Parts: C-alpha cells; sequence; structure tokens
C-alpha cells in the first residue's frame, strides 16, 4: 500500500528536522508485540 | 520612511486587494513576489511597501481582519492572493451583522489581541516607520468597529507617528444598510478624537464619475475600487521617488489642518479622460488644473460652490515646469478670490514628482479642506435624531450593553463639529 | 534538625617550603579578609551518624596536629556553616565561632510576612471534614440530603423521560447547553484544535427584563421553568452574567470555599385538595 | 458557513423534496450521493459544505432532518427517488397524526417524540464548525405543524440560545380553506410564534394559484409548481452564502435590518421573473424590469396589499448579471413613486444584496430561464389586516365553544384560548402605534 | 502480561465461548490449537503470550477453566466446534444445578466442587511468570453462579491476596426477568461481592437489547449476540496489554483510578461504535464523534441513566488510529457540556489510553468494519437506584417471608438475610452522603 512513500523517502533523505516528517507511526504494519 | 496597511471588513479587503494589485504593478511585482522590473529607480524605495523574503521575493505590508473569511478566501482566490502572508489573515467564527456594538464589543474583545499582536510585529520590523494606513467603511459593522476599535489601541500604543484613514460613507439618495446613522455617528465620533486625517468617499459620486466622465458601458467595483486605489497610491508618490519638491504625510497634515479638529478632506484624481475623446484634448497642466477644480471629479456629495476652501493640496507627477505649477496657483486663487478664506494669505500646496504613473505623461492628486462638509455632518444629525427619538431599533445595540448617554455624547460631539465649522466660515477680520 | 556531615581547613604549606618559595611567614597577621596566596582548602567527611560535638572534636584535634591552621567551618545538611578562627595567630587555643551563614538568610527575612499571611489561611483549609468513610465530621451538616430534588438539580434542568424509541424501560438524551465562558486564571490562550467557544452560544435572558417585555405567555414553563419536589427552578433567573458570557461575581463562603449559584426561586407549599 | 434545515409535517416535508431535489442539482451531487467520474475539471470544489457533508468515500450527505407523526409521507421518501442520499436516522416518523389538533401535538404526542428530534438536531450540530442558524419549513394550519413546530422551536430557543431561527411558514389562506379548526391552530402557533421566531416569512396557497395562473401559463396547477417556486426563493436568500459576490448578506443581517422592535418580526416576501417561457422570447429582462415587478401585488406570495400600510424596511437581493449602478438607479426610481410610503422614523429604508450566481434550472421545471433576478422581504404595517380576519373567525366560533371540548380533552385549558385571543388584540394594537408618524404627535 | 479468566455457570460459559471466538482469530490460532506462520517478518512473535500457552510441540491451549454444576452447556462445548482447542481438566462439570437457591450453592454443592477449581487454578498460576489479575465471567440472579462466585472469590482473595479480581457481572434487569428469586440471590451475591471485588462492571440484558434494537437493526436478537459485544469490550480493555501503542494502561490502573473509597467499586460501562454497515456507511466516524457517543445514555451496557447522578471518575480508552490532539479536543468538548456533571471534589476526572491496534472483524458478525473505536468504564452516583430497586423488590417479598423455607432449608441461617439488607441500607447511605456538595458542609 505505502511502497512508494517509502520510495520517495529513500530517495529524497532529507535531515531531521522538526515538522519535515510526521504520522510515520500509523503506517506500520504488525503492530504486535514482538 | 514605511507605510503600514491595515483592511477591514469586506470593503476594505476588497480595496486592499485592488491596491496591492496596482501598487504591485507600478513596482514591477509578479504574482509569485519575483522583481521581474525595469529600472533601479523601482528597486530602490521598495522597501517602503514591501518586506524582502528570502531568495528574491516581496510581502506585502498589510494587516486583513474580518469577522467571517468569506471575502479573505475570494481574495485569497485571486489572481494576486498568493503574495499575502499566511500569518496575516486574522478571523472569527461570526458576522458583525451590521451591528457596531457586536462589532466592538463581543467578537472585538475576543479577536483584538491577535490583531495587535500581528500589528506590532509588522510595525516593529521596520527601520523607521512612518504613519498607519487604515480602509473602512463607517456605515458596516466589523469595519466601523474593529477599524475604531484598533485606530484606539494603535494611539495608544504609537501616538507619535500619523494615523490615516480612508472611509466610505452613506450616499444622500439611497441606503444600503438600515441602520447607519447609528453607526456613522459612532464612528465619526472615535475618528474626530484619535484620527489625524479622514477622507471620505461616497459610492454614488463614484458612480457619477463612471457614467458621465468615463462613460462606461457597465463598470463593476473593480473600477471603482481601481479609481480609490489609484488616488490612494497617488498620495504617497512622493515619499517613494525623487522630485523637484519632495512631500511627505506630515507634511501634508502640518499644510492643511488649521485647528485640530478640522481634519476631514475632500478627494479627487484628474487625467480622468473620456472612453472616446483623447483626441479632443491634450494633456497640459492647465488641463490637469481645470479637472481638478471641477466638482464633477470629487469623490463627495458636499458641493465647494456652498462653502469656503482653508486650504487644498496638489501633487503632481511628471516632468514639468515649476513656473507653470505656481502661475495656475496663482491664477486659480486670484480669479476665485471669494470662495478663499481670506485671513489666510496663500491656501494651496504643490509638490512635483519626476516619475509618472505608467502609461500615463503626467498625473495629480487633489486634497481639499472645505467647509461644505459640514452640510453631511448635519444630514446624519438629523437621521440620527429622528430615529433615537422613537427608539427605531435601539434595543439591538442597548441589549449588547450599551449606555444610551453614549448616543447623546456622539451627537453632542458632531453638532459641537458643525458648529465650529459654521463658525469658522463667517469668521472676519473686523 | 540540622544533621552536620562535613568539616573543611584551610592550611597553609610546610615552614619549610613556604621558606624555600620566600615568603616571610612572620607578615602573615592581617587587617584585611584577603588569605595569604600559598593557603589551601581541603575537605573530608564525617561519618554516617555524627554530632556537633564530634564535629568540633575533629575540628580542634585538627588546630592541634597541623601547623598553618588559619580557620575552618562546619557545614551542615541544611546548607549553613559556622566559621571558625583563632582570635590571634601565632597562639593556638583561642578558637571561637564569629558567625553564621546560610544561603537563605535574607531570602527568607525578605519574604515572611507574605509568607506568614498565605500560611494563616492555609492551614484552616486543610482540615479534614470527613471522616474515613467519607461521612459527615459529626458537624456542619448540610440543611437538605444531596439526592433531594432542589439540592441534585440546583443548577441544571432536570431530565424527561419518554417511551418513543424504546421497548423498554426509558432512558433519557444529552442536550447541548453550554457553560459560561470561563477561563483559568492567568494562563495563555491554549487550544489543540477549532472549537466550539462560549462567547457565542449566550442565553437569550441576558436582559430580558429591561430591553423587552420580559416573560409574556404561559410557555415558560415548557422549557424553562421546572418544578422540581416541593421547590421551583427557572432558568432565566440563575447566576448572573456579563454580554460576553462570562460570571461577574464570585461568593466565598466563611471558610473560603467557591459557592455555585441556585436557580431555585420559591418554595410551593402544595396542598391535597381536601373539604 | 453552515446552515440546518428542519422540515415539519406534511407541507414541510413536501417542500423539503424540492427543495434538496434543487440544491442537489446546483451543486451536481448524484441522486446516490457521489460527484460524477465523468468530469476532469482538476479542481476539488468545497462550496456544497454549506449543505453537504462527506465522509471521506466521497457519498454526500445532507444536513436536515425530516420529522413527521404518520409514517406514510415519510415512507414514501424513504422508498422514492432520493433514498440513497439521506442517512435513515434523518428520517423520523411517529405512528399517527395529531388529527389537526394543535393540543394533541404540543401535549400529547410531540411532547413524546420531540426528544429523539433534539438529539438527531444535536447531532447535526456536533458535527459544525461555522453553523449560523437554523432553517423551519412547516404550516401552521395543521395540528402537527403548529403544536409540534411551535414546541421543538420553543426547544431549540432554550438550548441553543443566541443562534437566529428563521421561519417559512404557510398561514390560513382568506377564502381557500382545508379544515374547519384551522383559526384555532394558528392563533394558538402565533401565540408561541411571537416569542420564540428571529423572522417569520409568510405564504398563502391562494397568492402563489393567483400568480401560477397570471404570470404562468398554467390552467390546472398542483403542490409541486408551488414548491418549486418555494425552493427557488429558498436558494435565492441562501446564494449569498455559497457563491461569489459583490455585497454578501449573511443570515444575521436580516434580523438586524428588518426588525425594529422585537415583537415586529412578521415580513412579506415576493420573487420578481416568474415568467414562462413563451412570454420570455417577446421580452428582455433588464434590472429595472424586474425590480418594477418585485413591487407589484400581482407578485406577492401572501394575499396582503402593502398598499393599505406603510413600509418600515425592505431587503432587496439580486442574483446574477447586475451591476450596482442599475440596483441604485431602480431603488431611486422605486422611491419616488406615490403609492410607496415610509414610516417617517425610518428614513434609510433599504438593504441591498448582489450575487453573481444566475438561477437554476430544473430539468422538468416551469420557469423560464433567465439571467437574474431579484428577491425581496419587506416589513410592512398592512400585515395588521391578517391577523384582524383570523380573529374574527376566531371569535364567531369561540363564541358558542363551537369545538373546545377536543382541546380540552386533548390537554388544555380552555383559558389558553382566551390568553391568545388577547395577545393577538395587542399585537393588532402595536401595529396600530407604530404607524403614527411623529410631527402628529409633536 | 498474563491473565487467567474464570467462567461461571450459564452466561458465563455461554460468553466464554464468544470470548474465545474472537481471541483466538485476532490471534490466529487456529481450533485445533496451531498457528500458521505465513508472515516474513523475520523474528517470532509473542501477543498471543497474554492469553495462550504453548507445550512445545507448538499447540496452544488457553489459560481459562469453565465452572458449572449441570453438565449440559460444557458438555456441548466439549462436544462443540473447539473440543481439540481446550484441555479436558479445564472443563469441570458436576452432577446437578444450585436450582436457583445461592444457599445450595455456597453451602451444600459448591462446597464439594470448590476444591477442584482452586487446584485447577494453582496448577495455571504455577504456569506463569508475570500474572496480573484475575477476569470473571458470572451472572448473580442465579444460584450457582452466585453462591459458588461467592465462595470462590473468597478463597482467590485469602490464596492470592493483592492479586487484582476485576469482574464482569450481569445484574437483574429492572422489568424483564426470568426468575422469581433473583433479589434475594442478588442481594446476598452483594453482600459477599462488597468485600472481595476490586473492580465491577455492571451489565444488563434490557440495555443490550435496547442497543441492539436502536443502533444495530436486528428485530429478533438473541444471547449470541450479546456475548459477542460483551467479549468486544473485554477485548478493547485488554488490548493495552497485548499491542503496541501510544499510552498503555495496565490492569493495576483501573483500580487505582476509578475506586474514590473502598466500597465505591460499582463502575458503569459503554462502547461507542456499535453500528450497523448501512449506518457505518453514511456517516463519518471521526474521534469526536465517538466520543460524544460514550456519554450518551442510549450506548451503556446497562441500564442505568447516569443524568440523575454525577460522575465520579472516567476512563477512555481508544483504540486505532486515533492522535492525542483529537482525544484532547474531546474531552475538552465533554467537559464543556452543562448536563454532564462531575462531583466538585473530582476537578481532574480523566483518564486516557491510546493503542494502535483497530477492532478485529468477525465473519458471521453484525457490527461493521471500524478504523477506531473508544471503550468507557466510568464511576457515577446514579448507579445508588439499581441497588435501591432490588432492595425495595426484597422488602416486598421478605416483609411476607415470601420463599425464606427453602434458604433455611439448604442451610442458611435467617439472620443473614438482615445482616445483608442493614448492609446494602448502609451503601445507600454512602452513595448518598458522597453526593454532597462541599460549600453545604463548610
Ligand atoms: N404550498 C403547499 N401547501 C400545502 C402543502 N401540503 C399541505 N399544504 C397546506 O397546509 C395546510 C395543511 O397542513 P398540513 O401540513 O397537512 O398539516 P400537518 O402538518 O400534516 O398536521 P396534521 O394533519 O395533524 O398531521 C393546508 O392549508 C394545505 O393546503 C404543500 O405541499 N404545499
Ligand atoms: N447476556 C446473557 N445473559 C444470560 C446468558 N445466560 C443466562 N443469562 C441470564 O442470566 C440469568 C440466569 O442466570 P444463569 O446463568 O442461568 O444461572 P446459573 O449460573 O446457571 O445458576 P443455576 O440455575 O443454579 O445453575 C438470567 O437473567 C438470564 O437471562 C447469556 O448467555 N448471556
Ligand atoms: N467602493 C466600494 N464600496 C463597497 C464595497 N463593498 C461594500 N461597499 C459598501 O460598504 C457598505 C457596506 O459595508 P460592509 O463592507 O458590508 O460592512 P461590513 O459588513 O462590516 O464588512 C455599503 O455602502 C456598500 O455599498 C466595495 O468593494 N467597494
Ligand atoms: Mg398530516
Ligand atoms: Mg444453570
Ligand atoms: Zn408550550
Amino acid at each position: 500500500a505505502y511502497q512508494q512513500s517509502r520510495a520517495l523517502k529513500k530517495e529524497f533523505s532529507l535531515p531531521m528536522v522538526p515538522g519535515m516528517t510526521c504520522g510515520e507511526e500509523m503506517l506500520r504494519r504488525s503492530y504486535h508485540r514482538t | 520612511r514605511e507605510i503600514v496597511c491595515v483592511q477591514a471588513g469586506q470593503c476594505g479587503n476588497q480595496i486592499g486587494s485592488k491596491f496591492w494589485e496596482v501598487i504591485s504593478d507600478e513596482h514591477g511585482v509578479d504574482p509569485t513576489g519575483t522583481y521581474q522590473g525595469d529600472s533601479d529607480l523601482q528597486l530602490e524605495r521598495i522597501n517602503v511597501y514591501f518586506d524582502e523574503a528570502t531568495g528574491g521575493r516581496y510581502v506585502p505590508r498589510s494587516v486583513l481582519i474580518d469577522l467571517e473569511p468569506g471575502t479573505m478566501d475570494s481574495v485569497r482566490a485571486g489572481p494576486y492572493g498568493q503574495i499575502f502572508r499566511p500569518d496575516n489573515f486574522i478571523f472569527g467564527q461570526s458576522g458583525a451583522g451590521n451591528n457596531w456594538a457586536k462589532g466592538h464589543y463581543t467578537e472585538g474583545a475576543e479577536l483584538i489581541d491577535s490583531v495587535l499582536d500581528v500589528c506590532c510585529k509588522e510595525a516593529e520590523s521596520c527601520d523607521c516607520l512612518q504613519g498607519f494606513q487604515i480602509c473602512h467603511s463607517l456605515g458596516g459593522g466589523t469595519g466601523s468597529g474593529m477599524g475604531t476599535l484598533l485606530i484606539s489601541k494603535l494611539r495608544e500604543q504609537y501616538p507619535d507617528r500619523i494615523m490615516m484613514t480612508f472611509s466610505i460613507i452613506p450616499s444622500p439618495k439611497v441606503s444600503d444598510t438600515v441602520v447607519e446613522p447609528y453607526n456613522t455617528t459612532l464612528s465619526v465620533h472615535q475618528l474626530v478624537e484619535n484620527s489625524d486625517e479622514s477622507m471620505c468617499i461616497d459610492n454614488e459620486a463614484l458612480y457619477d464619475i463612471c457614467f458621465r466622465t468615463l462613460k462606461l458601458t457597465t463598470p463593476t467595483f473593480g473600477d471603482l475600487n481601481h479609481l480609490v486605489s489609484a488616488v490612494v497610491s497617488g498620495v504617497t508618490c512622493c515619499l517613494r521617488f525623487p522630485g523637484q519638491l519632495n512631500s511627505d504625510l506630515r507634511k501634508l497634515a502640518v499644510n492643511l489642518v488649521p485647528f485640530p479638529r478640522l481634519h476631514f478632506f475632500m478627494m479627487g484624481f484628474a487625467p480622468l479622460t473620456s472612453r472616446g475623446s483623447q483626441q479632443y484634448r491634450g494633456l497640459s497642466v492647465p488641463e490637469l488644473t481645470q479637472q481638478m477644480f471641477d466638482a464633477k471629479n470629487m469623490m463627495q456629495a458636499a458641493d465647494p460652490r456652498h462653502g469656503r476652501y482653508l486650504t487644498a493640496s496638489a501633487l503632481f507627477r511628471g516632468r514639468m515646469s515649476t513656473k507653470e505649477v505656481d502661475e495656475q496657483m496663482l491664477n486659480v486663487q486670484n480669479k476665485n478670490s471669494s470662495y478663499f478664506i481670506e485671513w489666510i494669505p496663500n491656501n494651496i500646496k504643490s509638490s512635483v514628482c519626476d516619475i509618472p504613473p505608467k502609461g500615463l505623461k503626467m498625473a495629480v492628486t487633489f486634497i481639499g479642506n472645505n467647509t461644505c462638509i459640514q452640510e453631511m455632518f448635519r444630514r446624519v444629525g438629523e437621521q440620527f435624531t429622528l430615529m433615537f427619538r422613537r427608539k427605531a431599533f435601539l434595543h439591538w445595540y442597548t441589549g449588547e450593553g450599551m449606555d444610551e448617554m453614549e448616543f447623546t455624547e456622539a451627537e453632542s460631539n458632531m453638532n459641537d463639529l458643525v458648529s465650529e465649522y459654521q463658525q469658522y466660515q463667517d469668521a472676519t477680520i473686523e | 534538625l540540622s544533621q552536620p556531615v562535613s568539616y573543611s581547613l584551610l592550611v597553609l604549606p610546610p615552614k619549610k617550603e613556604l621558606r624555600k618559595k620566600g615568603y616571610n611567614m612572620t607578615d602573615i597577621n592581617t587587617t584585611s579578609t584577603r588569605v595569604h596566596p600559598l593557603a589551601r582548602w581541603q575537605t573530608h567527611v564525617l561519618k554516617h551518624g555524627a554530632t556537633y560535638r564530634d564535629a568540633l572534636d575533629a575540628v580542634e584535634e585538627a588546630n592541634t596536629k597541623h601547623w598553618g591552621f588559619l580557620k575552618a567551618r562546619i557545614q551542615f545538611s541544611c546548607g549553613s556553616f559556622e566559621s571558625f578562627v583563632r582570635t590571634n595567630p601565632n597562639d593556638p587555643s583561642t578558637l571561637k565561632g564569629v558567625s553564621t551563614y546560610d544561603p537563605n538568610g535574607v531570602f527568607h527575612k525578605e519574604t515572611l510576612d507574605c509568607t506568614l499571611k498565605n500560611r494563616s489561611t492555609l492551614l484552616p483549609r486543610l482540615r479534614a471534614i470527613v471522616d474515613g468513610r467519607g461521612h459527615h465530621l459529626s458537624g456542619s451538616t448540610p440543611p437538605a440530603r444531596s439526592f433531594h430534588p432542589q439540592v441534585l438539580y440546583k443548577n441544571c434542568p432536570p431530565p424527561v423521560l419518554s417511551q418513543a424509541g424504546y421497548d423498554f424501560t426509558p432512558m433519557s438524551h444529552n442536550a447541548f447547553l453550554l457553560r459560561t465562558n470561563d477561563h483559568p486564571q492567568g494562563v495563555r490562550d491554549v487550544k489543540s484544535d477549532f472549537m466550539k467557544g462560549s462567547c457565542d452560544y449566550r442565553p437569550r435572558a441576558y436582559l430580558r427584563d429591561e430591553v423587552s417585555g420580559g416573560v409574556n405567555s404561559r410557555h415558560c414553563h415548557c422549557a424553562e421553568v421546572y418544578q422540581v419536589g416541593d421547590y421551583t427552578m427557572d432558568l432565566a433567573r440563575g447566576a448572573e452574567i456579563d454580554h460576553r458570557n462570562r460570571t461577574v461575581n464570585f461568593e466565598y463562603t466563611k471558610k473560603g470555599t467557591l459557592k455555585s449559584g441556585s436557580n431555585i426561586v420559591g418554595k410551593r407549599h402544595a396542598r391535597v385538595p381536601r373539604f | 458557513r453552515e446552515a440546518i434545515c428542519i422540515h415539519i409535517g406534511q407541507a414541510g416535508c413536501q417542500v423539503g423534496n424540492a427543495c434538496w431535489e434543487l440544491f442537489c442539482l446546483e451543486h451536481g451531487i448524484q441522486p446516490d450521493g457521489a460527484m460524477p467520474s465523468d468530469k476532469t475539471i482538476g479542481v476539488e470544489d468545497d462550496a456544497f459544505n454549506t449543505f453537504f457533508s462527506e465522509t471521506g468515500a466521497g457519498k454526500h450527505v445532507p444536513r436536515a432532518v425530516f420529522l413527521d407523526l404518520e409514517p406514510t409521507v415519510v415512507d414514501e421518501v424513504r422508498t422514492g427517488t432520493y433514498r440513497q442520499l439521506f442517512h435513515p436516522e434523518q428520517l423520523i416518523s411517529g405512528k399517527e397524526d395529531a388529527a389537526n389538533n394543535y393540543a394533541r401535538g404540543h401535549y400529547t404526542i410531540g411532547k413524546e417524540i420531540v426528544d429523539l428530534c433534539l438529539d438527531r438536531i444535536r447531532k447535526l450540530a456536533d458535527n459544525c464548525t461555522g453553523l449560523q442558524g437554523f432553517l423551519v419549513y412547516h404550516a401552521v394550519g395543521g395540528g402537527t405543524g403548529s403544536g409540534l413546530g411551535a414546541l421543538l422551536l420553543e426547544r431549540l430557543s432554550v438550548d441553543y440560545g443566541k443562534k437566529s431561527k428563521l421561519g417559512y411558514t404557510v398561514y390560513p389562506s382568506p377564502q381557500v380553506s382545508t379544515a374547519v379548526v384551522e383559526p384555532y391552530n394558528s392563533v394558538l402557533s402565533t401565540h408561541s410564534l411571537l416569542e420564540h421566531t428571529d423572522v417569520a416569512a409568510m405564504l398563502d396557497n391562494e397568492a402563489i394559484y393567483d400568480l401560477t395562473r397570471r404570470n404562468l401559463d398554467i390552467e390546472r396547477p398542483t403542490y409541486t409548481n408551488l414548491n418549486r417556486l418555494i425552493g427557488q426563493v429558498v436558494s435565492s436568500l441562501t446564494a449569498s452564502l455559497r457563491f461569489d459576490g459583490a455585497l454578501n448578506v449573511d443570515l444575521t443581517e436580516f434580523q438586524t435590518n428588518l426588525v425594529p422592535y422585537p415583537r415586529i418580526h412578521f415580513v412579506l416576501t415576493s420573487y420578481a421573473p416568474v415568467i414562462s417561457a413563451e412570454k420570455a422570447y417577446h421580452e428582455q429582462l433588464s434590472v429595472s424590469e424586474i425590480s418594477n415587478a418585485v413591487f407589484e401585488p400581482a407578485s406577492m406570495m401572501t394575499k396582503c396589499d402593502p398598499r393599505h400600510g406603510k413600509y418600515m424596511a425592505c431587503c432587496l437581493m439580486y442574483r446574477g448579471d447586475v451591476v450596482p449602478k442599475d440596483v441604485n438607479a431602480a431603488v431611486a426610481t422605486i422611491k419616488t413613486k406615490r403609492t410607496i410610503q415610509f414610516v417617517d422614523w425610518s428614513p434609510t429604508g433599504f438593504k441591498c444584496g448582489i450575487n453573481y450566481q444566475p438561477p437554476t434550472v430544473v430539468p422538468g421545471g416551469d420557469l423560464a430561464k433567465v439571467q437574474r433576478a431579484v428577491c425581496m422581504i419587506a416589513n410592512s404595517t398592512a400585515i395588521a389586516e391578517v391577523f384582524a380576519r383570523i380573529d374574527h373567525k376566531f371569535d364567531l366560533m369561540y363564541s358558542k365553544r363551537a369545538f373546545v371540548h377536543w382541546y380540552v380533552g386533548e390537554g388544555m385549558e380552555e383559558g389558553e384560548f382566551s390568553e391568545a385571543r388577547e395577545d393577538l388584540a395587542a399585537l393588532e394594537k402595536d401595529y396600530e402605534e407604530v404607524g403614527a408618524e411623529s410631527a402628529d404627535m409633536d
């Protein structure tokens, strides 16, 4: 589902600045406790 | 020498949108904000109205306030809307209802702190701050209430600067709003204490300008707001371009106001030429002067023939001789000597600026201080007394919380202003 | 209590070292508070349990044991200390305490009156008024019990129950009444999303008694006036509010708590029709 | 931005069908609630939001409730063409009617049904961020429309407070009549309506029948024609919220400009280019002609003649290709007329509005297609004559207590008749007093 | 991490079947105890550990006991579809029922069976390393559920001590009823339950019938629907142990936050998006809408109205795609309402939890599929009315000694009736007194 978003994220390689990327936790697949 | 603009209410936001279109055109600023102009004369004073954002861009020093965002959504959707800073739009969640007390007391106190924060942020960014400029109507609700509220707060915070207003006033023939006399009287009461100089415009005069002088077949509010934006951008022209006789807003105020209550002025702009007659009249300083004094070209309903000029000012743009300006002002003062107050030896100030507006060889804007303005206030006071004696719509204002004593103060102050004008009209040397 | 566990000493090097360095120790006496450039600070800790007299014994033992003792201080666990110095140098057995210092001396002295004034009102509040099970403390009983209609519904409309929509015991519904637009004292206008404020939705009974005719019909009982128990509740005659829908006055009891306000007006002396 | 519509009883639901048909066709929502996928405009417009909300899958659903005591009409809506558009909770139906008894609606049955309605309206009001009023459609001639409409407006007025409530109301026609007991229900409704409504617009079927006979070429009109005219009026008044224009008018502006004193809130309504397609090609339709049209009494939707009174305020809404200068010239010419008189305490008599969106054309409709239209609502003392005639009818019957036992059996004190009749008498005296010139009283 | 479930009598076993169906389908254990691990996750998983244990051959077996005095329902479980899932020792059944007598269960028959139950629970608790409470399912209206549930909770409370015990309890509904002697058994149960439970959640079948008619579109519901709703609630509360999340909530947090005084441990429960597929597709279901839903009394699974009392504490569990800012905005909106009241001694009224795993959909189920849900348990003084009506029915029967000879014959002193009735009277006075404002007490 979220493949092309990850592709763009890997291509761009933006730095870690507050307010740049948000909501990456909501895109996970499993959420099971490992 | 930087000006800060405030646009309030529907009329104010629309006129502001047209003003910033005109200003961006004169300085060659693309609607993306990039400078694309063709002379250094444009760049060297761009700071006066624009702040510089990074890698090229310019942003306009204006605050937009309204109680419902509908007009703002229209201006943001317009062709130049992108230029405006998003943080500069301040809005509530319910309208003013054309009610002065609501606009001043209930949503006013709710929003006003965010407006003062934006206005202070904008003012303190200037390296040297010149006066404020405000556009609003006096007959409306948020225009009247929030304009006078903000003016009072800015006069508390910046008492040494200039306060300038452009204001729309109710036509003598047809009302646009039923409760206009109350809102007008209370707003004029606020202005005469707080303001330094106020210009008044009747929409009826702009309609007659368009139909008789420009002979437009299908005029729209864009044309009226373009005429207003033209004069507004013209008054400040000497602030921001070189010239043979520089002038400044404070110099206009110092030459126009003889006594501190007498600060209400008539406005006009001269080079309006009819849609099919340009072949019949060449541009010249006499032609501009002739249009300049024709009452057809004045944007208020009162006529000079029932009063006398205390003072007047003319600002000329273009390459022209100073001799022609001085001798024209002498000839007009000498030939019409009965219409000029005799205990002042010269009523007209002139100023000359080198750079005309694009596509015009020459232009002048005219500001006049005339006692015939007393007739408008008398009419408004009559209509107020008719409504107030019968409590015609008073329960809205009293239910919001207003003391009735406020209405009697505003009526008394306006009546004294009319009396003072009448006394200075009939004064004599003896 | 002040439990002292620390002590520090300020000592000069041995006399041989002073002679080698080139300092005349005979001029160690001075009338100023500055110290000799060769003096150094060394500190030791006491045991996990000790007394003030133990610290004095350690200080005096240090005074006897080494030459060049200039001064010493005993540091308490509250942050204060007391300084020890010989009256006449080059003459031991004259040690005494000259003064004491704590970091909160002027700090506490400046703020004493406001502290006492606030404490005198704080202490009556902290007294418990209920027992372990939350019952009455043998006094100050309320005039009426909690579940009575006029006590439970002092300032709130009672429920209305109807059989519509239920094939069993009916249940009430929630309303859209908003409380007064009251903000916390001094907390900035902090907000997480666009919310429906209480500046709007002002009740229509704000000034109906002086800018209108008041109540003209008997329909006030359908939505505004309720009969609760042996009393009458009117939603238009409650706590006073201003034009922006915020309360005007606050009433406090003798103990200092905040009153709630009552919409109950009158007592209805109901009698069964009998003759 | 948002407005919530409340439809009550038979007339209100049937007028609702025409209204929501029109708002769908004007915005472009399909009957199943999905925008067409063939269009590639590229832009993602939101103007519908005033009347529709989106779930997120892109279905549209409307901000309305339908309230009735008999099932048949709501079940017809449930089984009709717009079945999939409405959420089933919005369509509320009782078991049995209020049988032309105001008392049955107000005391016995509507008191049971009203809490479901209030819960649905609350659920609507929670899904808003700039609610700016309630629109209510009902008739005061029938039992459930009068009794439950009054009770529900009363509860709304306590719960929501200052928020505005605008009513569209069908009053009993001066010689067309449908039930014997109409005067009692209309008087008792009107007693509640004085306190609990901000503006009330009055309609009479006899006027819309006359207008459809004279202007349109319809020999045998029926209620669907009247309901389409009403829908056009509502669309004209709410267009100011939804489309670009020169002079917008918020719903709060009506109460401020039209109501001088808190009881004087009943206004007359009329609409100008009601014209047939065959007439439309013989005539131009300029601004000044339709402005002259709105003032003829043949144009009114209530059977009253404004020449028998004095105007206090007028509100003129123009939509379409109009320029302000023509509106100003027209209004000044109207002001010149000798059969139009304003009370001397109201010198500035007019409010104007100008919107650019022209009126929409409905595939089955009977109005011609026109580039511009104007709609007026106005407050005038002539209105006192309608109440006076409803009073004589009430007095003639009440002199013999002709039907009162029904009302008393269904829960009403006999005293309530006399109270309401005295309040309407005082309203008549109010209209006499407000219209007296100040120059006469010195 | 681990929790042990104890199911008692008929309601508790039938609710257990739905619970274990759900926990199997959510974790992925086959009905024969296996896990077809097909994911390419690289490392193993542990979420099952709370409810299942592995032998080593990879079969799963669950941490539960089923206790009954009649064989039929447990033999039905033994012969059903899940035969191979449960260990046969876990399914314990006696020969004959407690015949709606609490005294028969407590004194005569449960006393024989109780030691087997404790030996099984001990054998489970020895195969744990972080047990953090017991979940108990029973009905207080019947004989074995009341008598053996009380006796077993007493023994557990002595043997295990401090470990928490959270009860989900089906109380006798206020006018639907199934047996005559329900008040006596419910009073005596509540007397034993007061000392030996940490939080008690109350359920009424009449409320879940109303909820399934009103929210779902089921004309003829049966116990499987109610049991599936209960299973969803328990899964929502225990999800915080089992899946990753922003703000976890351990089972010990409930007792600390919900119980102000040691007798005041009875809580109300509600669940928000109980919705049918057609309604679910007519509406968006945002955080604020479901937060508004959990406070309506129409959403509750116990027949009490919280508008007749004051809230003392609320615990809100959000699961699924929710963001904390929306939770804060919702709770602040709830706090704004005037018809929602908290006792003035409880200013900080709320506890929040936020978990990322959305609720599972069961193939035969009647609930829609939804991206988010919220579940609430709350303590309110309105609960005093449930005891008052049970006590009134007890007083009516005991005033005439209506059935006492059965209870005295099966082993109980008559004195126990008066003791229990006086304890419930004191509980009523506690709920009356705690609700008294502080400003009145000075
Ligand atoms: N214009 C118009 N008038 C209508 C319509 N339907 C009914 N009326 C009129 O309204 C009056 C009847 O009111 P109803 O709506 O039938 O009354 P009700 O709300 O159903 O009240 P109950 O009979 O008790 O159920 C009569 O004067 C009808 O002529 C309609 O669709 N359009
Ligand atoms: N919700 C729900 N209620 C149930 C269920 N089974 C029984 N009840 C209700 O619980 C009460 C009966 O309690 P039972 O569980 O039958 O009593 P018992 O535990 O079997 O006690 P004995 O009869 O002595 O064996 C009645 O109110 C039933 O309506 C169920 O599966 N689900
Ligand atoms: N010249 C001009 N006048 C306007 C414009 N918009 C409104 N007006 C006039 O201003 C008055 C209405 O005031 P308004 O702006 O609506 O007040 P507000 O409701 O407080 O914003 C009327 O006299 C209108 O004719 C405009 O764009 N240009
Ligand atoms: Mg009907
Ligand atoms: Mg059984
Ligand atoms: Zn009523």
